[PDB]
């Protein structure tokens, strides 16, 4: 309710913006359009690359390296739409960067944004 | 527990497990019986979305994007999906491309694109018998009004445009056969037609089955399989005719809402006003309280009637402004509730009228509910 | 084309042979380059990160399509082998401003 | 407002779906993306063919044709959206029917639907 | 009401008067400094709307369509307007195309279509600065991200791609001439490029002119007629480099947020954050209580302060939530203020920061605000 | 094309002269499905009542364009000279259930 309070991260619900793992997602949680957690709808193209960010799992209190990959070559779904920017820099730290679309290296070349999934890369400790 | 907390579980254990996320991209589940279709022609938006949902679950298990004002269908087998659809080269002006998509029903990806020679799908708010499928799942029939009454015939099979027809100034397209079809005239008669390959088809029609002034509304039910349509007028009189035997045979009419209830303002309102359950021979009307000419707005109650008596069953107290009803043709049916105002989806157990689930979210407009007949 | 692909996915880093010739990515920098290699050699890439990486050569230079390589996890590897003399260019395909070059002589 | 109400028009302002001469309306009210009540926005295409209605106007008791022509060419508008129905019939009257986008006749095959104005052409 | 009712008002005395509707097309007024532009990206939607509006009167006097995120650009002097857009040949997929058109301004009609070769646009929320017009208007230049880091040129004086300028690795396009624009990049400079008609750009970075942890916001205001790049961090200390010369000479570092309010928590944030007034030499930004990593939330504050000293000229408290500002740059200016959640404009005295009227109905997720600096 | 327009805009149905050739226009339909005149006769239709409607040729009938007749209102009139024998169908724009023919002899 409080949009400019800390996040507070749940790991109870993950088509919910508070989701650990959507610490830096901006978009739609790719679960609401018959994706999952970590992967696309039907019909869409998964993107390769990606903005990434350290979140912070409140399970087992450790931090893990999300890749915010879209997917792509559809309208965006409008379903469970979040916005969330933990550790997120500007345009020239684009690594680290949201407002991009990361469709890159989907199949077809296809560049329009649909949603987001959440995979875990890496630890961040 | 909800859908969100159940994958929230999974994921978790998934890495207690130490198992890693490797994405793909999904395929749906099998379409069945409580597979349901939700298309938004988001209020004329240039562009427009079709959820596809899992009703038993009410989760969304995918999505198609179409053009401005897109007829979508279903093979009432579960065998593919499609859309006749409008797009423009500089989004709602510049150069017009008419044009059909078929999608594989678990992939979604689009197996033909067939393009319709100039422009000549009718843009109208969505009538889903403006676009309709051959029994045999072969042919696409769908209505130009525009420069002149025409049906276009599209060759699913072979993925081609075939050929426009000329019919009579006639209305909506209600498929019989694998080359017949009935429309619905100005005059007030039915016309049904029967095509070839080349040449004149040939044209014949009913008698005027209904006053000038008695109003058939734009969403009559229409079963292929038990070649049953379903016509409510404004005042909840119910036309039905049965064109089972590939000829029209009018059924006795009946009323859906008592001489009481009409005195007492009770009319049907609503876009999908009218649901009919083939196995079960029954009616579902959306009706309300309102003046006579109110009558596209959303209604709170439905109405249910056995189709050869015309005996009240039951009347469900919906609990929303409800636009758009359908139901599944399976033996316990859903009775499917669609909010445009909401914008959800609501699924109700069509004996009882209870609400079982919803499915909210559903793009900006919703308005349009088709299930496949898989019986 | 130019340029062949023993392994079309990443594989795991400790499954590369000592003395393969092997460009590092750390800090987001391929820490070698510019490298030079002969007509033949087969060049890996490991990714030391846990911020994924690849390498992608645009449409033109290993071939007419580009080559957009898979990102590689935290040590992953990913191989080209190189068939013919000539200077390739690439990058990371969410990382422009990571570049090198592969000249084979 | 009760959406199932005996419509009820007024005449003091065009903006509001209930202003009269809307009796029959839908889509979106022109006047609200830079058209006015009988002209088209900058940029649109204006249709010459429309559906029609008999709108009764409360200030001087007379009933007027109006013709809803399209405002085409554009994206739907989203501003000011009403839907009248007032003397509205079926697809098979196409005449008095409003789903229908009465784009035709408008400048360059402009087809897509922008906004609605609302024109007299005649009394009753 | 009073618009609706001034109308109807109107419109009631024409018809007593027998004065005959005969609709029309209509132009809008001539631009003049009291017209704002409010893009609207929708949400990343792949169509998306730009409305142009009367500041003064409150009113919407037209629109225009794009497609998939695009970058709009108005000419200062208010003699056209013109966006970089891209579509698609099925919606939201198959083939792309990337394009500039030019709009004139009172017709809104396009006066040029000019393709971009191998769809170079950068796909990014919309950021103002990332697709930027030359002072004659006859260049428009804008950033390619991907394979390489990129500025492609476009002659709007004879409707025709040009070339993609290869640049370093920076970020959003400030131009002071026909051949010479700014740019900011990774490592912390600024990259001067400056461009002839043929051959490789001269390209001259300035100093480190901040640290790697200091985060400089996507969103900076430029007047191009100043030179003056107003770029604030998350703290909301604000950078100013002086551009006029076509050289980058740094500007005292001035802090928008006292240390006091820094301690309590306060901090820039929102989509557009800051506005820059030339003629009164007056920086605005938007301000809230937040924690750090709430940056794009919007913010219920702007201060308003002295270029020159860094002096507090004002604090206002705006009444809403407030993602975006901006401000007419005229005498006795307007304060545009556009909250994407409500979707409205509000516009507010510059002086005295009282909100004088608003604008609601703007889209789906209006974000950007555009104004010509005609004097 | 294959005719000329007297007169771009509608005009009174009171300006026709007695002896015209007129196709009048009333209960939602041309008064003949099919009029026959001679070539370089002047065709006046004349809408009777409240309902507007027009005379509309696709094009390649009359000429490479359309032509696509001004809306008449109640006692409007609108001509057309028709300079060519052939056979013309037209409709009504918002009406294409209404339908005639010139026959040119
Ligand atoms: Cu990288
Ligand atoms: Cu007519
Ligand atoms: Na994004
Ligand atoms: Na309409």
């Amino acid at each position: 309710t409080d949009p400019r309070a800390k996040w507070v991260p749940q790991d109870n619900d993950i088509q919910a913006c508070d989701y650990w793992r959507h610490c830096s997602i901006d978009g739609n949680i790719c679960d609401c359009s018959g994706g999952s957690l970590t992967n696309c709808p039907p019909g869409t193209k998964l993107a390769t690359a990606s903005w990434v960010a350290s979140c912070y799992n409140p399970t087992d209190g450790q931090s893990y390296l999300i890749a915010y990959r879209d997917c792509c070559g559809y309208n965006v779904s409008g379903r469970c739409p979040c916005l969330n920017t933990e550790g997120e820099l500007p345009v020239y730290r684009p690594e680290f960067a949201n407002d991009i679309i990361w469709c890159f290296g989907a199949e077809d070349d296809a560049m329009t944004y649909h949603c987001t999934i959440s995979p875990i890369v890496g630890k961040a400790s | 527990e909800t859908q969100g907390q159940a994958a929230a579980r999974a994921a978790a254990a998934d890495l207690a497990a130490g198992q890693d996320d490797e994405p793909r991209i999904l395929e749906a589940p099998a379409p069945d019986a409580r597979r349901v279709y939700v298309n938004d022609p988001a209020h004329f938006a240039a562009v427009t979305q079709q959820f596809v949902i899992d009703g038993e679950a009410g989760r969304v298990i995918g999505m198609i994007d179409g053009g401005f004002l897109p007829n979508p269908v279903v093979a009432d087998d579960g065998s593919f999906i499609a859309h006749a659809s409008t797009v423009f080269s500089r989004i709602a002006r510049g150069e017009r491309t008419d044009y059909v998509e078929v999608f594989d029903p678990v992939t979604l990806l689009p197996t033909a694109d067939i393009e319709l020679p100039d422009a000549p799908r009718f843009l109208v708010g969505t009538y889903p018998w403006m676009t309709s499928l051959t029994p045999d799942g072969k042919t696409l029939l769908f209505y130009q009004f525009s420069p002149a009454p025409a049906v276009g015939v599209v060759d699913l099979e072979g993925k081609a445009f075939k050929r426009m027809l000329d019919v009579p100034d006639c209305y909506h397209i209600f498929p019989t056969a694998p080359d017949t079809f009935f429309m619905h005239c100005r005059d007030g008669s039915l016309a049904k037609v029967a095509f070839g390959t080349e040449g004149t088809p040939e044209i014949t029609h009913t008698e005027v089955f209904h006053p000038e002034d008695e109003f058939l509304i734009n969403h009559p039910a229409y079963s292929q399989k038990a070649g049953r349509l379903v016509w409510p007028t404004y005042t909840g009189k119910i036309h039905q005719i049965d064109l089972s035997s590939g000829d029209a045979k009018f059924l006795p009419a009946v009323e859906a809402l008592t001489e009481a209830e009409r005195a007492d303002g009770w009319r049907p309102g609503g876009w999908q006003q009218v649901a009919y359950h083939r196995a079960l021979d029954r009616i579902y009307l959306l009706v309300d309280q309102r003046d006579e000419w109110r009558h596209k707005t959303a209604s709170r109650f439905v109405v249910v009637l056995d189709a050869k008596t015309g005996e009240r069953l039951a009347k469900f107290e919906m609990g929303h402004e409800i636009d758009s009803i359908n139901v599944s043709q399976d033996e316990k049916p859903l009775l499917y509730a669609l909010s445009t105002g909401d914008k959800t989806l609501y699924i109700h157990d069509a004996e009882s009228g209870e609400e079982l689930r919803s499915v909210n979210q559903l793009g900006h407009g919703p308005q349009v509910i088709t299930t496949a007949d898989m019986g | 084309d130019k340029a062949t692909i023993p392994s079309e996915s990443p594989f795991a880093a400790a499954e590369v042979a000592d003395g393969a010739i092997v460009v590092d990515i750390a800090k987001m920098k391929y820490e070698t380059p510019e490298l030079h290699v002969k007509v033949g050699d087969t060049v890996t890439w490991i990714n030391r990160e846990a911020m994924p990486h690849n390498v992608h050569f645009v449409a033109g230079v290993l071939g007419e399509a580009a080559l957009k390589g898979p990102m590689m996890k935290k040590e992953q590897a990913y191989s080209l082998t190189f068939t013919e003399a000539g200077t390739y260019d690439y990058h990371c395909t969410p990382h422009p401003f990571m570049r090198g070059k592969v000249v084979v002589e």
